[PDB]
RNA sequence: GAUGGGGAAGCUCCGUUUCAAAGGCCUGAUUUUAUGCAGGCCACCAUCGAAAGGGAAUCCGGUUAAGAUUCCGGAACCUGG
RNA sequence: UUGACAUUGUGAAGAGAUCUUUACUUAUUCAAUGAAGCGGAGCUGGAAUUCAUUUUCCACGUUCUAGCAUUCAAGGUCCCAUUCGGGGCUGAUCCGGGUU
């Protein structure tokens, strides 16, 4: 007490050589960072046409959390489910002279891009589950519009990852129910009236809209400050 | 949620395991026997007037050597074929393109009394 | 200098193999004189707030 | 023909700088947060002859604000700078003869020197010796600023372009006549291989356009288009007006 | 089939839409090297029709020549 | 003069720290065992290029048909451990 | 050295029965640095002169001197289980991570 004393150290440019801070917003990042970051920034500066963001326009999460549960229920076989009832179906179906058809009809989310877009023609798809991502964006923006137009309901879920973990992938794509039971019957239709309402009602009037255009907010500030107080002196 | 704290600009590769080799097979199969030992280090004395000069005289053997020899693999194949103990290795490549060494032992020896022993005198 | 003792390379005052004795005289006199006309400085920038 | 001696500094072989003696190359700071801020000082360790170049350089040791340590720049030396002198640098710094400000900061009718074409090229206009710029006004709006080129030209730059306070020492320097071809050899080894210049008209055709004939005289105009080709171009090149003022 | 779309849309490279991708693509590249390494084809039936598979084995590089 | 990159049908050219995720240290943490995990660091970031430039340290006497600041005898010195 | 087409997107003014200005930024281009202090809002005074109350910009730790400035920072405060010391907040305002 007697013996500490105070320094206090002075920042003041000139003198006391700068602590040490947080540089995390001025560092040099690797150039595949900087590309990744900029891939976006320069999505939402051009202009993106209509029958683009119409992603972006994604079912926000409470139906999302109730629209998976639904799906969750459905999942396919596993190798394990799969590897156990071809041992069943072995030693079933030889024995008892059954006609191999001694299993329950299995009832599964259907999945893969070639085979959904397949059933959406033949109007077969009870519902349909789409992912924002899809890089490769060509592979997915038709769907909004055949759903749309042979009048199946449609939904666009956040991440290709969650949409891969009900059909045992890493990313999926697409999600469909073709079938479903008489418990999860009524459930179903709770989430096409929701689903139906944001996606395949509004369709029509966002093909209207042109998205991005959103200056970054170094210009958005210079903007305003022009904008605004061109007006008001 | 939050970010990480950076004090400095630079970002630099993140240090990551690197890992032992595991072969399935080996490499050459038999290992490759001494290459240079006892017996092809000294292959030769030298028996010139100028060399038993020498030898009768300062107490220092002078043999012909290998040339992939050095004064560490001579001084010791010196020790372990002739027995002997050894001060001493000077050596030089003759312009024939061999490599003679003049090997000193120490005074605890005679190089006239071993000299004879392996049959030149 | 490697194989020599360090009286040889060295004096016994502060920056002794260093600077000439002459230049630690000023750089003491420097020392203390501008840190002293500097605590003076920092008391006219407490009276400056009161004279005003 | 041949390729005639101009042609031949472009590939650069025998014609390159000779760089051996020469301190470093003389600039001003980098523009950092103190700088442009507020003012960071220096001192000046020594002002030193450099090889090459006709004026003095100063070396002014500066504090690096982020790292503990000392570095040292060099300036060219403005006249009256002295070993000793503190060098303050910075938008908040005073108008005295060594102290670097931007441009905006100081008034019209300010002699500067070493300004800088754009803000940060750390130093272009007016670096030979006894250079300056003189400030004949501001464009407080779009913020440029009105300056008069050593040469007499008028030049707009920007209002950050920073520039040292005062005359380049050195002045007087070609006030003295070389007097003979020694000393004219002594400038030039320390420079590039320029010299000495065989006039073209006492070569052959092949050497140079001037050349041949059996008096010496150029045979045709000596001001040639600005719209000229490669190897044309020799004498006077796009010239409005010649020969002797009056 | 899902390829018979695809195929079409990539017909038509002044479409409102594929002119947009092409500008955003288009920056991708110039900025990685020369030649580099595509994880994935960009237009996945195109290389079908020409002998691609997805496995291992088949590989997509993506190749920049001064025009 | 490689590398990274960039041209070039190509042989190869540019450039030499350049639009680069370019690296191994000082020991504290261990007394299950040696080195995990630790804070801090330092950003100079190949290599080549001189028997006349820079540079760790050796002298006298004797000796051979022909070698010696090297061999002999004696008296020193430097460097790494 | 010029014109046209392509790179090449966003839209306003003014003349001519297409042109000249001028805006936007993200492409494209240039420049700098061991991609550190950008843009926006704030608090304190205060130039300011108040026609309701702030309308607005400037500010905002260093100038007799060739001294000195580095160890998560001393101080201040509070935690953890006191055990020697360690973990927080501030000292050093907050938000957006567009390196300028």
């Amino acid at each position: 007490n007697p013996l500490t004393h105070s320094t206090p150290k002075n920042f003041g440019i000139g003198q006391a050589v700068q602590p040490k801070r947080n540089l995390s917003r001025y560092v040099k990042w690797p150039e595949y960072v900087r590309v990744q970051r900029q891939k976006k920034i320069l999505s939402i500066r051009l202009k993106v046409p209509p029958t683009i963001a119409q992603f972006q326009y994604t079912l926000d999460r409470n139906t999302a959390a109730e629209t998976f549960k639904l799906f969750n229920k459905y999942r396919p076989e596993t190798a394990a489910e799969k590897k156990e009832r071809l041992t069943k179906e072995a030693a079933a179906v030889a024995e008892g002279k059954s006609k191999q058809d001694a299993s329950p009809k299995p009832y599964a989310v259907k999945y893969g891009l070639n085979h959904v877009v397949a059933l959406i023609e033949n109007k077969k798809a009870k519902l349909v589950l789409i992912a924002n991502d899809v890089d490769p964006i060509e592979l997915v923006v038709f769907l909004p519009a055949l759903c749309k137009k042979m009048g199946v309901p449609y939904a666009i879920v956040k991440g290709k990852a969650r949409l891969g973990t009900l059909v045992n992938q890493k990313t999926s794509a697409v999600a469909a129910l073709t079938e479903v039971r008489a418990e999860d019957e009524a459930a179903l239709a709770k989430l096409v009236s929701t689903i139906d309402a944001n996606f395949a009602d509004k369709y029509d009037e966002v093909k209207k809209h042109w998205g991005g255009g959103i200056l970054g907010n170094k210009a958005q500030a210079k903007m305003d400050k022009r904008a605004k107080n061109s007006d008001s002196a | 949620k939050a970010l990480k704290v950076r004090t400095s600009a630079t970002f630099r590769l993140p240090k990551t395991l690197k890992l032992a080799r595991a072969p399935k097979y080996a490499s050459k199969a038999v290992p490759h026997y001494n290459r240079l030992d006892s017996y092809k280090v000294i292959e030769q004395p030298i028996t010139s007037e100028t060399a038993m000069k020498k030898v009768e005289d300062g107490n220092i053997l002078v043999f012909q050597v290998s040339m992939k020899a050095n004064k560490y693999q001579i001084k010791k194949a010196v020790k372990e074929l002739y027995e002997v103990d050894v001060l001493k290795v000077n050596t030089l490549v003759r312009p024939n393109g061999t490599k003679k060494a003049y090997v000193r032992l120490t005074a605890d020896y005679d190089a006239l009394d071993i000299a004879n022993r392996i049959g030149y005198i | 200098y490697a194989t020599v003792s360090k009286t040889h390379k060295t004096v016994s005052r502060a920056y002794g193999g260093s600077r000439c004795a002459n230049c630690v005289k000023e750089r003491i006199i420097r020392a203390f004189l501008i840190e002293e006309q500097k605590i003076v400085k920092k008391v006219v920038k407490e009276q400056t707030e009161a004279a005003k | 023909g041949r390729v005639i001696r101009n042609q031949r500094k472009g590939a650069g072989s025998i014609f390159t700088s000779h760089t051996r003696l020469r301190q470093g190359a003389a600039k001003l700071r980098t523009l950092d947060y103190a700088e442009r801020h507020g003012y960071i000082r220096g001192i000046v360790k020594q002002i030193v002859h450099d090889s090459g170049r006709g004026a003095p350089l100063a070396k002014v040791v500066f504090r690096d604000p982020y790292k503990y340590r000392l570095r040292e720049e060099i300036f060219i030396a403005n006249e009256g700078v002295h070993t000793g002198q503190f060098i303050y640098a910075g938008k908040k710094a005073s108008l005295n003869v060594g102290n670097v400000l931007p441009l905006g900061s100081v008034p019209e009718g300010t002699i500067v020197s070493n300004v800088e074409e754009k803000p940060g090229d750390r130093g272009a206009l007016a670096r030979a010796s006894g250079n300056y710029v003189i400030i004949i006004g501001h464009n407080p709006d779009e913020n440029k600023t009105r300056v008069r080129l050593p040469s007499g030209a008028k030049k707009v730059i920007s209002s950050d372009a920073r520039g040292v306070i005062g005359v380049i020492a050195g002045g007087g320097r070609v006030d003295k006549p070389l007097l003979k071809a020694g000393r004219a050899f002594h400038k030039y080894r320390l420079k590039r291989n320029s010299w000495p210049k065989t006039r073209g008209v006492a070569m052959n055709p092949v050497d140079h356009p001037h050349g041949g004939g059996n008096h010496q005289h150029i045979g045709k105009a000596s001001t040639i288009s600005r719209g000229a080709v490669s190897g044309q171009k020799a004498g006077l090149i796009a010239a409005r007006r010649t020969g002797l003022l009056r | 089939g899902a390829y018979k779309y695809l195929e079409e849309l990539q017909r038509k490279k002044q479409s409102d839409v594929l002119r947009f991708l092409q500008r955003v693509r288009v920056w991708e590249y110039r900025q990685k090297n020369v030649i580099h390494r595509a994880a994935r084809p960009t237009r996945p039936d195109k290389a079908r029709r020409l002998g691609y598979k997805a496995k291992q084995g088949f590989v997509i590089y993506r190749v920049r020549v001064r025009r």
